[PDB]
């Protein structure tokens, strides 16, 4: 249906009202998404009917109509913003430093921002507005914090 | 089912509100895509 470029809500009325289960982005007629929102379901937009294309479990990631469209990356020194679109709630710019998630593959980013889970999918910018990957999947820290890491897939 | 609806245009906006800690921390990721607090 509606397929142009931006920041998407992923909703799901299957429980009590119209609860928001993730974010997404709309680029190039692609919707880019985090797998744990929507578990590689066919989503909807309007009338129209979205397809999975790719999915990693591991990567957690999921693009719909075609490849996955977003290739760039944090470039381990600037300032980013998150481009929250939390449930119920107006989209905002929150813009951050990350941190490294260190793990035996590679760094990765990380932004320390605290939102709900259905804030899942939320774009992470650069200062020229590209997008470097989704805030969602990461871990929680001794204050009961969450910390992302940002989440970018291979465009081939 | 689940839908879609637009939330707005992906833009980096200058002025913004800038909070929030960079820590750096040793972290695995499973077969599962669940990261976990590695010490
Ligand atoms: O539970 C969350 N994320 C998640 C769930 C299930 C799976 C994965 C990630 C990876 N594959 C399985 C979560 C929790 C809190 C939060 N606060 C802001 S974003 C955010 C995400």
């Amino acid at each position: 249906g509606e397929t142009t470029d931006g920041v998407y809500r992923v909703m799901t009325r299957r429980l009590l009202g119209s609860t928001q289960v993730g974010v997404g982005v709309m680029q190039e007629g692609v919707f880019h998404t985090m797998w744990h929102v929507t578990k590689g379901a066919a989503l909807r937009s309007g009338e129209g009917r979205l397809d999975p294309y790719w999915g990693d479990v591991k990567q957690d990631l999921v693009s719909y109509c075609g490849p996955w469209k977003l290739d760039a990356a944090w470039d381990g020194l600037s300032e980013v913003q998150l481009l929250a679109v939390p449930p119920g709630e107006r989209a905002k710019n929150i813009q951050t430093l990350p941190g490294i998630f260190k793990t035996k593959d590679g760094d990765i980013g990380a932004v320390a921002l605290d939102y709900p889970a259905g804030t899942s999918g939320s774009p992470i910018l650069d200062k020229c507005g590209r997008v470097i990957g989704l805030y969602g999947n990461g871990v929680v820290i001794k204050n009961g914090s969450y910390v992302s890491a940002i989440t970018q897939g291979k465009r081939e | 089912d689940m839908y879609i609806e637009r939330a707005g245009d992906i833009t980096w906006e200058k002025d913004a509100e800038v909070t929030g800690n960079s820590p750096r921390l040793d972290v695995a990721l499973d077969e599962s895509g669940d990261f976990s607090l590695v010490e």
